[PDB]
């Protein structure tokens, strides 16, 4: 049996034990046929693309949209700049709004 | 504003006007570039550098042979077109560049998480290497036979002797 | 390894206005039915220099959390999370008993951490005091699994490669403990 | 990274060789950019049109199915 | 022994001088280096251990009991083809010296042969684009080993661009399976059979239809055969045919599994249209080698339908069709290269050009063969009469056993549609045959001594001196006589076919 | 099926060419002689040059010797390949294995050798050296590692069969024998 | 960080690049997107067993 | 694509057009027509028809057919049996 | 615009441009196995990746050779 | 690892490239202030090829003859096989015996080409001329 999904440092990546609950559920001799592996073939790929997830943040989504629901007050904040994950976004108790070094750590 | 945009459409006009010889060894470097850098800033800075270290060699190799095969044809040769056909067409091209249609894939942004599991912290370089030399280390033993009937190829079609 | 992920930060903002990256935060504190733990506070270099002193002192409990990763069968941050506390706690102890014991020893080794690119085998001297004063005061010794106890490299008398630029701090304090305790 | 490089100096001398292809190339460039930066929404339309003709499930088409699921959903419980 | 001989063969021919002799030594251990091949093969795989399907090298190759018969098909075949390089093929020094003038021919035999027997074993997606380039280079490298042929050398660039074009679409097709499922190996890939895109791997098939010819990328290698020599286009023609048909096989097995409706239209599509191009294509054509470039595009529409149907039936049928129709592709260039010793010579209408390459090159030089050399003439016929399907030879339940497996399977338009393809190809095949014999009675006593086997001396005119070499005569004698009478071991050799098992098992 | 008794599903290199019968040896000559004699036999039935016979030159005769002789071994060497397989008749050569795999339990030493490789690597080099011989005649690859995926159960070895009570090996269980994997992992799961 | 997973900007608008078989399935055949589709809606079908 | 496309009746119709630009004493001329007699050119006048009758036909009379041309017919069979066209580039016929 | 097959316009009419459209052509599916291999942190995709690249520059030589010895054959008199 | 000093190098190097030329640009004297001969684009006389005072034919686009083009070719798959030995170089310890092995195998396949290129002298310079000592002979009577 070769290797599969070898992350970027040489063990398991993260959707390795998907993929190898796969193998051994299709492999073993007990089944009579290959119904009981398919919940773990969705699982599997959903670990790869995430598409049913994404496709239920797209109805979140939709649906505070028709009832009028604020992006900005039902979501996460976020900040889109690395050089303003300020201190005081941070929420240090001496925080301040200077932008922070990345220039070379 | 994304610049590679812009790079891409500069890339496209010159490829429907190109003429001679020279010009097309010339979009195959315009079209490397693009590529090598959007791999460093984005997805992978190790092919990035593999681009770069084996291409460019390909493309003087390429660009020597130009030079003993331009055969006088298409410098004083007349060319048409259009400047208002050029420029339509490249507007309904950009009108269409979504190449996957499922949308939440392209609109739902993803996270992953870290683990400090990984102790042993080692270069994708070493990972590829490690695997390479030692699973699929028959496939690169095919690949040193292709290599080498490459190298038998190309005396056997080139030298008259 | 420079590798750009979606786990952490990346090499430069180019990548991230490429990515359209968010950096997202969360508001929520943990559920109150999950009991409270507080946090280390130690930063890399004193976390690098205490590292052997926590792995002395909480080896059962840091194994411990381990084997319930393992027995957890894939359902592993909910599973330890009881475990996960016991392991936060027992590091804090350590760090804890440094200030209050060997405070000017551990402020020294992870001072020329930082001064020297976080190499153990640059802050040799200043090492050997924090492992003289720790054992005297908390009864820890360095350990490094899987050889014998006189080919481990921090004891190494002789070593092969050592730092381009000495600690000034650290020659000082060495100076001082050899004419004052090796009479 | 080597286009971060050559990028001025490829577009100057873009502009001095053909300064109405490049203001036309570079026009457009911008409008679309105006039009992902403000929300004029004509991109995306584009795209709605493109799915809807060629059979795609589109935005609509999958909310659509939601509030079909949605009301058979509530009537098996009221 | 392939691999370890091959170097030693490649260091030893830079050795030693540059001699027309040496060169043709050197191919006949070749010979010896396939012989040697074909018995460690032997001696290892059987039919009964490779029913299940033995994994190799990290799984990175998969061989069974229906790759395993190919591979030994593709080595026989290689053997016969050795010895038209290896001995005479008719004894003129000014035709036979052009075999023997590269050294590198048989290097680059050997380097094919490898990339033909392991192509039909790849288990990974990483080894199925490595191998594919190693076996399509390799056919380049031969296409253009007369470099000094203007011909030669146009044909091998011709086969490079579409070749390449080819495998960017075999690579695109595994690109877009390894995004969808981030897997790399075929039995991995098979556990999501029924979630990855089927039509992926209709591109992968598409990729391979061009590289066998078929129908609407038929056009280049009508081009190719014809314009390459006649000893490079005997092998060309039919050597990528027997690994990637049998690939395509392997592919269309796993296809079946989810029995998508769909995909089978559109193959079918390719087969009809074949089919017409391949019987109407060549009813109006001069040259003999584009004349046998339909006939190859129509076989291989025929093979196809096997191929596509997919079932027990399938085996049998693709088996023995592609086993009776190597041998016939094998022995009708036999005789077209030993038949060019009775071409007349001038002592001009239309200024013919005709070149040491291809000594005959159109139909019309097959004349008044039933005078110059009737058992050979014969010989010709009974092959042709094969390619037509006539009972009982072995072309004849080619056909019956690909019918057999068509109509089995649905396949009630293209089992009607071959059988009018096979009517409407019967013209031109008969045409080869009216020129061989008809005019035989209006030239019999005619003063022919204008031949170019004329040309050749003799010993001493009290000798008897054969005509023609004695392996290219033997091997001639074989393959006719095993079409001729195949229905001797008929029974007996579609029971072994049986055997042959692709995951059937029970 | 003709099958027999599975001996070592991925035999070493050392072990194949040790259990090879005087006959493989035979076979080994006779594949180094027959390429010489198939140059000679060739010459006869047709001369390469003009129509009468001469015998290929010197250089000929010595690179087809070299032919044979890797062409002979790679013969012999699947020969006593199937004997470890089961797939050919290996009465003689599971007296011999059950003999020196009892010999060296008694040593409390690993019938299968210790290794220069970690874990990964001897499970990784049987993976790309199993069933390779189906192959050699193509291109060449052998195991030539002291890996443990022999495909074989040592608890085999432990009852005597017919004719084994006069060699009197006392076998310690298995987890006393050095370099094995049930012996190997005391102290952590993940390293030896 | 949450950040998008579009493919690169040069191979979905390279004038070239871009042309493959599978490219122009994905882009232009709706066959894939159809059974994709059926496997999400099925999520929120199934909520109320 | 390498061959001629010539007919007897073009090259005699491009070959009156080409001898009508000169001065000659007739502008009736058929492939009987001599260039001495009929047309009135001397030793100089011919040579200047013949290399105008070049370039127009892109071809290069020898030297031995040209002193001893006489009628214009001759140089229509002339043009015709020798006519080629010239080689194009390697991409010029596969593209 | 790529149904209509509007990259024919876009490639140039000699050989040697052929040549360039392959390899773009090519570089396109190694891009695409770059960016799915990142995404999944899978090593045997950036396998694949690197073979895809030594190989496709082994047919560029190989292509390139054949389009040099046709271009000699055309210069064949050589009288010099 | 953090890049964007990096960026702003990349950044300068641009911009200064740009401004050699924009510098000699805006320095030099206008034509008028110096000889007065003109815009160059009218002096056909100095914007036309050197050929040390002597005109030629005009030969730009004309094919070029290259003798070392075997060689040039076979820089390609050697090239290959150079950047093939990268994976090697960061990962020697961890595929310990088993990959120097292989990597021995992988160089002694390519050293067949070497052995290949050496005895077919390839790499050598495809002269046309070829300099031959003809013997004087005499066919006496
Ligand atoms: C051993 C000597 C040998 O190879 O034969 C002498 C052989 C003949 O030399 P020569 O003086 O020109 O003989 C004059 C005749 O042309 C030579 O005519 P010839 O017919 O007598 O020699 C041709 C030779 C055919 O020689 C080969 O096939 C070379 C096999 C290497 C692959 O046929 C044989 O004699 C076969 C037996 C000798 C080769 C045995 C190789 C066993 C595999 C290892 O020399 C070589 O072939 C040298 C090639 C190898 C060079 C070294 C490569 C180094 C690779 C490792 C580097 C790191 C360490
Ligand atoms: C299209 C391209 C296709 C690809 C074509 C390229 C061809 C590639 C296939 C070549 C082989 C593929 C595997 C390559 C990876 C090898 C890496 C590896 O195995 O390292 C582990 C291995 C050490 O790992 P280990 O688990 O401790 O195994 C120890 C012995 O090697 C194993 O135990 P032992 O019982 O063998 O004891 C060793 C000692 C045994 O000597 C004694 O003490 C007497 C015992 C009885 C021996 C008497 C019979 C000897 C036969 C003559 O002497 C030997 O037997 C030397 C072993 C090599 C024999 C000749 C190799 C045949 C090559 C043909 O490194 C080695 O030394 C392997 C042997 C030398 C490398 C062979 C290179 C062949 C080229
Ligand atoms: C340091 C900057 C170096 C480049 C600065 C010069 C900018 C010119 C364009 C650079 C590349 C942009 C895309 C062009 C692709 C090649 C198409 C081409 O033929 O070159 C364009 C150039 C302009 O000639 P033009 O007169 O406008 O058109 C012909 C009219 N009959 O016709 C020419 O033949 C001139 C080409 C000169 C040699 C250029 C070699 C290519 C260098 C590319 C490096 C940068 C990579 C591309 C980055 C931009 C991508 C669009
Ligand atoms: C040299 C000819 C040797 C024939 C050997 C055919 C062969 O490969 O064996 C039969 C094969 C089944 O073999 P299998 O059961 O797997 O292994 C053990 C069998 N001993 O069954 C097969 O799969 C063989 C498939 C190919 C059969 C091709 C038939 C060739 C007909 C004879 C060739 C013409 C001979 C011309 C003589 C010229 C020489 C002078
Ligand atoms: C070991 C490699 C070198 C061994 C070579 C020994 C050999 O081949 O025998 C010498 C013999 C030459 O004899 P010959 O050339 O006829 O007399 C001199 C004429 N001036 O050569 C011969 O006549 C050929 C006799 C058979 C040569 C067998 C050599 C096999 C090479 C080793 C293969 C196994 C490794
Ligand atoms: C071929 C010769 C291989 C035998 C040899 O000389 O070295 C084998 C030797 C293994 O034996 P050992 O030292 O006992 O390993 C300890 C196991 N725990 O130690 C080794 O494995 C050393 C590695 C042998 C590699 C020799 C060079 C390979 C030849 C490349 C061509
Ligand atoms: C380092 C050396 C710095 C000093 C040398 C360069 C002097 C630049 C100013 C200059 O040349 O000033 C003279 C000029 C105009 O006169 P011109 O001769 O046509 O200038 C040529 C300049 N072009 C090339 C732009 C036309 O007047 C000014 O616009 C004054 C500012």
């Amino acid at each position: 049996a070769p290797l599969q999904q070898v992350g970027r440092h040489g063990g398991p990546n993260k959707c390795f034990g998907e993929f190898q609950r796969v193998v051994e559920c299709m492999t073993n001799a007990k089944h009579d046929s290959y119904e009981p592996c398919n919940n773990l073939k969705n699982d599997y790929l959903e670990c790869r693309k995430h598409k049913v997830e994404r496709y239920k943040a797209f109805l979140m989504q939709k649906h505070a949209e028709e009832l009028g629901k604020d992006p900005e007050e039902i979501g996460a904040p976020f900040v889109r700049k690395r050089r303003f994950l300020t201190s005081k976004t941070l929420g240090l108790v001496d925080g301040d709004d200077y932008e922070i070094g990345v220039e070379k750590i | 504003m994304n610049l590679e945009i812009l790079d891409l459409s500069i890339l496209g006009f010159y490829s429907l006007i190109s003429s001679n010889s020279f010009e097309s060894i010339a979009i195959l470097v315009a079209t490397i570039m693009p590529v090598i850098t959007e791999l460093w800033y984005n997805y992978s800075q190790l092919f990035a550098l593999l681009y770069t270290l084996i291409y460019v060699g390909a493309v003087v190799i390429l660009f020597v042979f130009i030079l003993s095969v331009i055969n006088e044809k298409e410098e004083y040769e007349y060319e048409y077109s259009g400047l208002f056909i050029l420029i339509l067409v490249l507007l309904l091209d950009d009108l269409d560049d979504n190449e996957s249609n499922d949308n939440d894939y392209n609109n739902v942004y993803i996270t992953d998480y870290a683990d400090w599991f990984n102790n042993y912290n080692e270069s994708d370089l070493s990972v590829i290497g490690n695997l390479l030399f030692t699973e699929y280390a028959l496939l690169l033993l095919i690949i040193s036979f292709i290599l080498l009937m490459s190298i038998i190829g190309l005396i056997l079609i080139v030298k008259k002797d | 390894s420079s590798t750009h992920t979606n786990d952490s930060l990346n090499s430069s903002n180019y990548v991230d206005k490429l990515k359209d990256t968010h950096f997202v935060f969360e508001n929520d504190k943990l559920p109150s039915e999950i009991p409270d733990v507080e946090e280390v506070g130690a930063t890399t270099a004193p976390l690098l220099s205490a590292a052997y002193f926590i792995g002395a002192k909480c080896q059962d409990y840091n194994d411990d959390f381990m084997l319930c990763q393992k027995e957890a069968k894939g359902n592993g941050p909910i599973d330890c999370l009881k475990e996960g506390r016991r392991v936060t706690r027992c590091a804090s102890g350590v760090l804890k008993d440094l200030n209050t014991h060997c405070s000017d020893e551990f402020r020294l080794h992870w001072q020329c951490l930082s001064f020297s690119n976080l190499e153990y085998k640059n802050c040799r001297k200043a090492e050997s005091l924090l492992n003289k004063c720790v054992f005297e005061k908390m009864n820890l010794v360095k350990k490094i699994p899987g050889i014998p106890e006189d080919r481990q490299i921090h004891l190494k008398q002789n070593p092969v490669l050592k730092p381009v630029a000495l600690h000034q701090d650290s020659e000082v304090a060495f100076k001082k403990a050899q004419n004052e305790n090796s009479i | 990274p080597y286009l971060v490089a050559f990028r001025p100096a490829v577009l100057v001398f873009f502009f001095i060789r053909q300064p109405i292809g490049a203001g036309l190339l570079a026009g457009g460039f911008l409008f679309w950019q105006a039009d992902r930066h403000f929300n004029f929404g004509i991109r995306d339309n584009i795209h709605n049109f493109k799915q809807t003709i060629l059979g795609f499930p589109t935005q609509a088409s999958k909310w659509e199915t939601f509030k079909q699921v949605d009301a058979q959903k509530r009537a098996q419980l009221v | 022994m392939l691999f370890t001989s091959l170097l030693l063969i490649i260091v030893y021919g830079s050795l030693v001088n540059k001699s027309h002799l040496l060169t043709k030594l050197i191919n006949r251990l070749g010979l010896i280096i396939i012989i040697y091949t074909l018995l460690i093969h032997l001696n290892i795989n059987t039919l009964e251990n490779l029913s299940i399907g033995i994994n190799m090298f990290n799984n990175l190759l998969l061989i069974n009991s229906f790759n395993n018969t190919i591979i030994e098909l593709i080595l026989i075949i290689c053997i016969l083809y050795v010895l038209l390089i290896s001995f005479n093929i008719t004894g003129l020094s000014i035709i036979d010296n052009l075999n023997y003038s590269k050294r590198t021919f048989i290097v680059i035999v050997l380097f094919n042969i490898i990339g033909l027997t392991l192509l039909p074993l790849v288990n990974d997606i990483m080894i199925l684009f490595i191998i594919i380039e190693l076996q399509s280079y390799s056919l380049y490298l031969l296409t253009a080993i007369f470099n000094e042929s203007h011909n030669s050398t146009k044909s091998a660039l011709y086969y490079f661009i579409v070749g390449s074009i080819a495998s960017f679409i075999i690579l695109d097709a595994t690109v877009s399976i390894y995004d969808d499922l981030g897997l790399t190996n075929i039995q991995y890939i098979l556990m999501y059979i029924d979630k990855l895109e089927i039509f992926d791997l209709l591109c992968l098939l598409f990729g391979l239809f061009i590289k066998i010819g078929l129908a609407p990328f038929y056009s280049y290698s009508i081009t190719i055969y014809s314009l390459s020599p006649t000893i490079i286009t005997n092998y060309i023609s039919l050597m990528p045919k027997l690994s990637i048909l049998t690939l395509i096989y392997i592919i269309m097995h796993y296809i079946n599994i989810v029995n998508n409706t769909d995909l089978n239209y559109v193959i079918s599509f390719l087969i009809l249209i074949s089919m017409f191009i391949g019987s109407f294509g060549g009813l109006n054509v001069i040259r003999i080698k584009t004349l046998l470039a339909y006939s190859s595009l129509l076989n291989v529409s025929y093979m196809l339908l096997a191929i596509l149907s997919n079932s027990n039936e399938s085996i049998i049928a693709y088996i023995y069709y592609i086993i009776q129709y190597s041998l016939t592709h094998i022995n009708i260039f036999s005789i077209i290269l030993v038949i060019s010793i009775y071409l007349p010579i001038m002592n001009n209408m239309l200024n013919v050009m005709i070149t040491k390459y291809s000594p005959i090159e159109y139909i019309n030089q097959l004349k008044n063969l039933f005078i110059n050399n009737i058992f050979i003439a014969i010989a010709l016929c009974i092959s042709i009469f094969s390619l037509i399907g006539i009972p009982p030879l072995t072309g004849f339940y080619g056909k019956y056993l690909v019918l057999i497996s068509g109509l089995n399977n649905g396949y009630v338009l293209l089992s009607i549609v071959l059988i009018i393809a096979s009517s409407i190809s019967t013209v031109y095949y008969a045409t080869i045959l009216k020129v061989l014999s008809f005019d035989t009675l209006s030239f019999k006593d005619i003063i022919s001594n204008n031949l170019i086997i004329n040309t050749s001396p003799e010993n001493n005119n009290n000798e008897i001196k054969p005509e023609i070499s004695n392996v290219i005569s033997y091997v001639i004698s074989s393959l006719t006589l095993i079409i001729l009478l195949i229905i001797i071991q008929y029974e007996n050799i579609v029971k072994g076919a049986y055997l042959v098992l692709l995951y059937n098992w029970v | 099926m003709e099958t027999y008794e599975l001996i070592d599903s991925d035999p070493k290199f050392s072990r194949v060419v040790r259990y090879f019968r005087p006959s493989d040896y035979l076979t080994w000559a006779l594949g180094t002689i027959g390429a010489p004699g198939l140059m000679v036999l060739f010459e006869k039935i047709e001369p390469a040059k003009g129509n009468t016979f001469k015998m290929p030159p010197p250089s000929i005769m010595r690179i087809a010797t070299t032919i044979g002789f890797f062409g002979g071994f790679y013969y012999a060497y699947t020969s006593s390949t199937k004997r470890f397989w089961g797939y050919s008749e290996n009465a003689k050569e599971v007296a011999k294995d059950r003999y020196e795999v009892k010999k060296a339990l008694s040593e409390k030493k690993s019938p299968y050798g210790s290794s220069l490789l970690n874990p990964y690597q001897q499970d990784m080099s049987a993976r790309n050296s199993t069933n390779s011989q189906l192959l050699l005649a193509i291109f060449p690859w052998f195991n030539v590692a002291n890996h443990q995926s022999h495909g074989i159960d040592l608890r085999k070895y432990y009852e005597v069969r017919d004719g084994e009570e006069n060699w009197n090996f006392t076998l310690p269980p298995l987890d006393q024998v050095k370099d094995l994997d049930v012996a190997q992992y005391k102290e952590y799961s993940n390293y030896p | 960080p949450y950040s998008n997973t579009r493919r690169p900007w040069v191979l979905r608008r390279h004038i070239i690049m871009k042309n493959s078989p599978t490219k122009w399935a994905r882009k232009y055949s709706s066959r894939r997107d159809e059974r994709e589709q059926e496997i999400k809606d099925d999520y929120i079908r199934g909520m109320g067993e | 694509q390498s061959a001629s496309t010539l007919t007897k009746e073009d090259v005699l119709t491009r070959s009156v057009s080409v001898l009508r630009g000169f001065e000659v004493k007739t502008k009736d001329i058929d492939l009987q027509t001599t260039f001495v007699q009929d047309l009135g050119m001397d030793s100089l006048d011919l040579n200047d028809a013949l290399v105008a009758l070049e370039e127009e036909f892109d071809v290069v009379f020898d030297d031995k057919t040209a002193n001893e041309i006489k009628t214009v017919g001759e140089v229509v069979d002339f043009v015709l049996a020798n006519y080629l066209p010239t080689e194009q580039s390697i991409n010029h016929t596969i593209r | 615009m790529d149904l209509i097959l509007l990259m024919l316009v876009a490639v140039g009419l000699n050989i040697i441009d052929i040549y360039i459209m392959i390899e773009i052509l090519i570089m396109g599916c190694t891009v695409n196995t770059i960016y799915s291999a990142s995404l999944d942190n899978d090593m045997i995709g950036l396998i694949y990746s690197l073979i895809q690249i030594i190989i496709a520059g082994v047919e560029s030589a190989i292509g390139l050779s054949i389009l040099v010895n046709y271009n000699r054959i055309r210069n064949s008199e050589e009288i010099e | 690892m953090l890049q964007d000093l990096f960026n702003n190098y990349v950044i300068l190097v641009g911009i200064l490239g740009l401004i050699f030329l924009g510098v000699n640009y805006f320095i030099v004297e206008s034509p008028r202030m110096d000889e007065n001969n003109g815009n160059i684009s009218d002096y056909i006389e100095k914007s036309g090829p050197f050929e040390c005072g002597f005109s030629s034919f005009e030969q730009s686009h004309n094919p070029i003859p290259i003798a070392f083009i075997l060689v040039a070719l076979l820089f390609l798959p050697f090239d290959l096989e150079v950047s093939s030995m990268l994976p090697y170089i960061v990962s020697i310890y961890s595929v310990g015996i088993y990959g120097l092995i292989i990597f021995i195998l992988f160089l002694l396949i390519l050293i067949v080409g070497f052995i290949y290129e050496f005895n077919t002298k390839s790499l050598s310079i495809t002269t046309i001329l070829h300099k031959k000592n003809k013997a004087l002979v005499k066919n006496l009577y």
